[PDB]
């Protein structure tokens, strides 16, 4: 004699999106992050 | 290894990202790392177990156990930060043998680690000395046999722990010299061309496998091994710079034994296939489109080899004060194994370098002249003095307080034969 319907709600799904490209990495890799107190680097010459 | 407590202590929070982009620091650290986070190795080789019914062996490999397509990013961390010299000699030598014979060069690295102020938690890898294996080497490149080195240095290994020292990295040359006067080299590696050559990622990624570091937060009980790669290439404009590089943790502790080979781009690396002896996912990577940008664009045979190198800067210390240097003698002396050139000597070079100088002169010279790195492999290798003398041989040189020690090592009966022996021979 009783009747119910439903309550709905449940399943959703989410998107991802990238990080930032090929050619920034190849360009983070070629440069410097600093000296720390006081070094040095490079100073030399070679083949006379 | 007594670093790797030292800084569990110290909290530092140190992995913020919008903190280390001000410093211009690209990843973190190691130990930063570690508290974020439960250190699991990931795993690209097929399974034996599966959970399931199906065979392990020939076909059968479900969703839930399948190696997935591999994303190809970046390490977001590094194990060290900055390797550290000790003496600008010993870069000064080794350039020194390319320049006699014009060909390329090889060698090993000895040094130890501490700690790295500038980074919170931090690892700064301090070298000490260089060793040289024998090698054939060609204007190219260079490959020594396998086998017959790495019976070498199970002794050597021996050889150095007695005095606190260790393999830590490795080092090989590529010059490239234009005309030798109007210039010093040309530049072969830079952001247009290739910074790390295929052929020598496998040879750098194999050297990590095989030198384990220790951790406690992991389950086999090693993770993220320690091994600096270093070049001798060349800078931008005219000089001869270094560079310093690591190989990425997630693959290269995995997928260099088995799918990892030299094509012929040196900016690339071919890619290989089992054909059912284990399973070879695929690789996606980025390239920028003609007039826009593409999403997915080369499934097979393309993957970069620079998204699998993290950077490192080198330094040298400073000339007016430092901690310590530990080996500065001469840095001048014969090493071992540069018989291409005209320093591989016999018991005449001892004649001409030391010979005990100034026979009953002094002592406080002869300090500064016996603590050279291949000066006691080369008097430990005669094995003319007993065992308990090159133990007393390290502290004289090595150690600090070595007034006390020096004077217990020339009374007794070891170093007396020696220089006997020495007048005698030529």
């Amino acid at each position: 004699q009783i009747f119910v319907k439903t309550l709905t709600g449940k399943t959703i799904t989410l998107e991802v999106e990238s990080s930032d490209t090929i050619d920034n990495v190849k360009s983070k890799i070629q440069d410097k992050e600093g000296i720390p107190p006081d070094q040095q680097r490079l100073i030399f010459a070679g083949k006379q | 290894l007594a670093v790797d407590e030292e800084l569990e202590k110290e909290d530092g929070p140190p992995w913020d990202k919008e903190y280390h982009e001000k410093n211009k620091i690209k990843h973190i650290s190691f130990h930063s790392y570690l508290k974020k986070l439960p250190l699991s190795e990931p795993d690209f080789r097929i399974n034996k177990r599966c959970h399931n019914g199906h065979e392990p062996w020939p076909r059968g490999i479900c969703s839930k156990c399948q190696p997935s397509a591999i994303t190809l990013q970046q390490q977001e961390f590094r194990m060290v930060d900055h390797v550290e010299f000790q003496k600008s000699e010993i870069i000064n030598e080794f350039i020194q043998a390319w320049r006699y014979t014009g060909m390329q060069r090889f060698g090993y690295m000895y040094g130890s680690y501490s700690k790295y102020d500038n980074t919170p938690l931090g690892i700064k890898a301090v070298v000490e000395a260089i060793y040289e294996p024998p090698q054939h080497d060609e204007q190219d490149g260079l490959t020594m046999d396998v086998e017959q080195v790495k019976n070498e240095m199970l002794q050597i290994d021996r050889q150095a722990q007695e005095m606190g020292l260790s393999r830590i990295g490795l080092i090989f040359t590529d010059l490239s010299d234009a005309g030798a006067g109007d210039g010093s080299v040309f530049c072969k590696r830079h952001k247009d061309s290739f910074f790390l050559s295929s052929l020598e990622v496998i040879m750098a990624a194999r050297h990590q496998t095989r030198h384990p570091n220790v951790s406690k937060y992991s389950e086999q009980g090693f993770f993220s091994s320690k091994f600096v790669t270093c070049v001798i290439s060349g800078n931008l404009e005219g000089e001869i710079d270094i560079s310093s590089y690591q190989v990425s943790t997630e693959a290269e502790a995995l997928v260099t034994a088995d799918m990892i080979s030299g094509s012929t781009f040196p900016s690339m690396a071919y890619i290989n296939d089992t054909t059912d002896e284990r399973y070879v996912p695929e690789i996606f990577y980025m390239k920028s489109n003609e007039y826009g940008i593409t999403v997915k664009e080369n499934a097979k045979p393309a993957f970069p080899v620079d998204y699998l190198l993290v950077t490192l800067t080198h330094g040298f210390p400073n000339t007016d004060t430092e901690t310590n240097s530990k080996f500065v003698s001469s840095t001048g002396f014969p090493w071992s194994n540069r018989q291409a050139m005209g320093q591989s000597q016999d018991y005449q070079e001892l004649k001409k370098y030391l010979f005990n100088v100034a026979s009953s002169g002094d002592f406080n010279l002869l300090h500064e002249k016996i603590s050279n790195f291949h000066l006691l492999l080369y008097i430990n290798s005669l094995q003319i003095l007993s065992p308990d003398e090159w133990k007393l041989l390290i502290e004289s040189a090595v150690k600090n307080e070595w007034e006390e020690s020096l004077l217990k090592l020339v009374s007794s009966a070891g170093w007396q034969t020696l220089v006997m022996i020495l007048q005698e021979s030529g």
